[PDB]
């Protein structure tokens, strides 16, 4: 519930330091408005 | 965080910056020239 | 994602067209500010459209061609011997093609030697009677120039709102056969059979006789050509392309006569006082459509009127 | 105009002069791209940036790209000489 | 007895001080180097078309700049020959040109610096009738702006004819785009060195455009596009027109023509009708490049 | 030949030559050219700054 | 929103800005709701803005800055046809504009 889901492979908007080679993970939630934009860091979905 | 500015400020503080330092002045003869060949000749 | 695009307000943003300086009224004068929105309810508005179309953007001429036999002094049979077929010498129509094209009146969309059907933007032997202007007319056009060859023939059996241009320039070319017959050549008896529409605009036939001038084309039984011209001197002299008492070869026969109705034409021209290029005629004109039908709003009541959707105006 | 058809993601657009240049076969900026002997950067207004950049002839042209305070944006347009239908 | 006929004429070309006797040697010069050159084309190079050419252009520009500057229809007379000239088409070296366009800039600059008292409607005339001849020469004969130096005096022509004053000075101060006063020597004169910048920036090669050499500006309008849509919503009232800087004439339909198959982005047709003439746009907007067109 | 003359013919339409032909139309025909544009309108040095 | 203290108006502001996730929700309950909220924030804009600019506070430059953005959020999430619509208020409605 806190935003839809993004391939970090394809993805052109923000990222906060995650990378593109999937070693940080391969989805993550995505939350952005028409001026606010917010990535989550969720520790479930970093392979470890 | 001390001296924090939104990002509208710093884009429009950046391309100020930019337009000031890049800006060139000369005479309509060369601006004509320029416009008409964007290379010299 | 979004299905309607108003794409007006995006693009006058974009281009940095739409800010606050540019709609701001100028303090101490009269002139529209930068950005002026026009209205399409007030009556009239397309009629000066269609006013500010029809005003062209370069110079344009007129030139009619007759044909003499001898012992000829009336205006129906010079008329007349032109309208026949093989009747006449095929240097004469050899000399005609080497003007200019041919182009149909209805299709064309320049000049065509008559306003009734000019700027048309929306599209067995005869002889040289084609070219009488109903339905061919030849032409040329070059990046600077516009002139239209038209042959008159016998005539047998507020739409167009067109401002006024200018003084009409017109030259008229005659082939003589017999060069005795030069002076009698009845000039003002066909000065109501060459009439262009244009004098009903123009406004800023025994006057007009003196106006045109004549160049006079009279083969010689050697090949050569010589050359009269009548009534075409004023302040600066005469035209130097193709002086009086001249011999020119076929060879370059009709590229000099198109010079000469250049030269004579820009002369003319600009020897009037009251003529004026024809884009400070259209500058005019959108200077005038600005006076008569801006707008007047102030700044946020400009910015609302992009977001109103149009085209329900009648309708709703 | 938000939603458009790239998704909420993309705003405004990623292109630059490098992209669509000729004379200039790399991905990325360099100074090669100023060498381009068509283009030109202008000022508009005191607080504008209009880039024009006259592209290889794509068919169904002019580019046009523009940095400003809101972002930045391009637009592709061509003449239409020749009649319709 | 051609070369001893080119030489005599050549001779009294030369020596002639009659106005009447001079416009009639420029009228026969021009007559025989039309005349041999179309010869040459169908078919000490005095008899040759271009020597001839060349040495016309010459003895004209040499004349021009040397005694026909008091005068006023020995001067209009020679710039009507230069302007006859520029028609011929016949390979010759570039320097010639060069030199023709240098000495009508130069017949430029002086009678534009005549003293104010002196000044007439005659001489701002010929100053037009110079202009015309120059934009002339400049269309018939594109590819010679490609140098520096050509280039260059041209502009500096246009903006004399335009602010009243070269930019440059030889002593004074130079003067920048936007602090100059606007003192131009007359209206007619402005007019004229508008239209030749105009005719420069727009007409200058490629004459004959895809709608046809009769008529310069595109051929569609409102009532083409309106017809052309084929969608009973779109109407005459669809435009919203915008005047820009009180010069320029806008006409905006907000509506997609399908000419591009991007239907999932904005679409605009502007109609500028400025005072050169009218001109259709097609302007579209695109957020990715045309790496990934059909991969969005 | 010699004594034969050409007919007019209607030109061909002809490309533009220049490689900076319709930027420089569309700056001329927004009249961007015009006396009052020059000044709120101006150039940037092109270098690697 | 418009009140003395700042602190109470900036978790106001905070608040209103919260509701732009529910306005679907407000729209089923009240029809006009939205609208009367994006005119409360003009007014209250407009109300605080002849004492904002000209005064050495920066806490009340920041608060104006706040209420603007929130309104920006407001439009935004607004349909265009919305926002089109007329303001139906006694006080201008008495007036023959």
């Amino acid at each position: 519930g806190l935003g839809w889901e993004v391939d970090l492979s394809t993805h052109c908007g923000f990222m906060g330091g995650l990378q593109r080679n999937g070693s940080t993970g391969q989805t993550a939630p995505y939350y952005a408005t028409s001026t606010v934009e917010v990535i989550f860091h969720v520790s479930t979905r970093m392979p470890s | 965080i001390p001296l924090y500015q939104s990002f509208y400020e710093e884009r429009a503080l950046y391309l100020e910056a930019i337009i000031q330092n890049h800006r060139e002045v000369m005479t309509f003869e060369d601006f004509a020239a320029q416009v008409f060949s964007p290379s010299p000749s | 994602p979004a299905q309607e695009f108003q794409t007006a307000r995006l693009f006058l943003s974009h281009f940095g067209f739409l800010s606050l300086e540019a709609l701001k009224e100028p303090a101490n004068s009269r002139l529209p500010p930068h950005l002026i929105a026009l209205d399409s309810t007030i009556p009239g508005f397309f009629d000066d459209i269609g006013y500010l179309d029809l005003l062209p953007c370069r110079p344009f001429d007129t030139v009619f061609i007759f044909y003499m036999k001898p012992g000829q002094k009336t205006n129906q049979e010079i008329l007349k011997n032109v309208e026949s077929s093989r009747t006449v010498q095929p240097h004469f129509l050899e000399f005609l093609l080497s003007l200019g094209w041919s182009v149909d009146v209805g299709r064309h969309p320049g000049w065509t030697g008559h306003v009734s059907t000019s700027w048309s933007i929306n599209c067995e032997d005869i002889g040289a009677s084609i070219f009488n202007g109903q339905k061919k007319v030849l032409y040329y056009a070059d990046a600077l120039t516009e002139i239209a060859f038209v042959v008159p023939s016998p005539v047998e059996s507020q739409g167009r709102p067109v401002p006024p241009l200018g003084p009409e320039t017109r030259v008229s070319v005659v082939w003589v056969e017999r060069y005795d017959d030069i002076e009698n050549f009845p000039l003002s008896e066909l000065m109501t059979e060459i009439s262009t529409g244009v004098e009903t605009t123009a406004n800023s036939s025994t006057t007009l006789e003196k106006e045109v001038p004549v160049i006079f084309i009279h083969p010689l039984n050697t090949g050569l050509f010589r050359i009269k011209i009548q009534g075409a001197t004023g302040k600066f002299n005469m035209v130097i392309p193709l002086v009086d008492g001249m011999i020119v070869s076929r060879r370059a026969l009709g590229f000099l006569v198109r010079q000469t109705v250049i030269n004579i034409c820009r002369r003319k021209r600009l020897e009037s006082d009251s003529y004026s290029p024809p884009h400070v005629r259209r500058k005019q004109k959108i200077t005038d459509i600005v006076n008569k039908y801006r707008n007047k709003q102030l700044e946020p009541e400009f910015y609302t009127s992009l977001f109103q959707e149009v085209g329900l105006k009648n309708c709703s | 105009h938000y939603p458009l058809s790239g998704g909420p993601a993309i705003l405004h657009s990623l292109v630059s002069e490098n992209h669509d240049n000729a004379h200039v076969e790399g991905s990325e900026l360099s100074f090669e791209v100023f060498r381009s002997p068509n283009l030109q950067l202008f000022v508009f207004n005191d607080s504008t940036l209009i880039s024009y950049l006259q592209t290889p002839t794509e068919g169904p042209d002019v580019r046009v790209i523009v940095r400003d305070i809101s972002g930045k944006y391009s637009w592709d347009g061509k003449v239409l000489y020749g009649p319709l239908e | 007895l051609k070369l001893r006929l080119v030489n005599i004429l050549i001779g009294a070309l030369q020596t002639e001080t009659d106005p009447n006797n001079t416009q009639m040697i420029l009228g026969a010069m021009l007559n025989i180097v039309q005349d041999s050159a179309l010869l040459e084309a169908i078919g000490l190079n005095t008899d040759s078309a271009a020597g001839l050419l060349i040495r016309s252009i010459h003895l004209v520009t040499q004349r021009l700049n040397s005694q026909w500057r008091q005068d006023m229809s020995i001067s209009l007379a020679a710039l009507e020959l230069l302007s006859g000239l520029a028609k011929v088409k016949v390979m010759v070296d570039s320097g010639d040109r060069k030199r023709a366009i240098s000495s009508v800039c130069t017949y430029i600059v002086y009678q534009c610096s005549r003293p104010a008292p002196l000044h007439s409607r005659d001489l701002h005339s010929m100053i037009v009738a110079a202009f015309q001849c120059l934009c002339v020469w400049l269309t018939e004969h594109p590819d010679m702006l490609d140098e520096k130096d050509c280039l260059k005096e041209v502009l500096e022509i246009v903006e004399l004819g335009i602010s009243g004053s070269k930019s440059k000075n030889n002593e004074q101060e130079v003067k920048y785009k936007g602090d100059k006063e606007p003192n131009p020597a007359s209206m007619r004169v402005k007019d004229a060195a508008e239209a030749t910048l105009t005719c420069i920036m727009q007409l200058l090669g490629a004459f004959p455009s895809p709608s046809g050499p009769a008529s310069p500006c595109s051929l569609v309008n409102e009532t083409t596009l309106i017809k052309y849509s084929r969608l009973p919503t779109i109407n005459k009232h669809s435009f919203r027109y915008f005047v820009l800087d009180n010069s320029v004439i806008l006409a905006m339909l907000e509506q997609p023509l399908g000419n591009e198959q991007n239907d999932f982005f904005p679409s605009v047709t502007v109609l500028v009708r400025g005072m050169s003439g009218r001109l259709a746009w097609a302007q579209q907007l695109c957020l990715l490049p045309r790496g990934a067109k059909a991969n969005q | 030949s010699a004594m034969k003359v050409t007919s007019q013919g209607q030109p061909s339409p002809v490309e533009p030559r220049g490689p900076f032909y319709f930027c420089r139309l569309l700056l001329d025909d927004l009249g961007m050219n015009s006396w009052d544009r020059r000044k709120n309108f101006h150039l940037l040095k092109k270098n690697s700054k | 929103l418009k009140f003395p203290n700042k602190i109470v108006a900036q978790v106001a502001c905070d608040v209103l800005q919260l509701l732009v996730s529910y306005w679907e929700k407000l729209q089923m309950f009240e029809t006009s709701l939205p609208r009367k909220m994006a005119e409360i924030l003009v007014a209250t804009v407009a109300f605080l803005l002849p004492s904002a600019e000209y005064s050495s506070v920066e806490t009340d430059k920041k608060f104006i800055v706040s209420l603007l953005l929130c309104l920006l959020d407001w439009c935004m999430a607004l349909p265009v046809s919305v926002l089109l619509h007329p303001v139906s208020t006694a006080v201008l409605e008495e007036q023959h504009s």
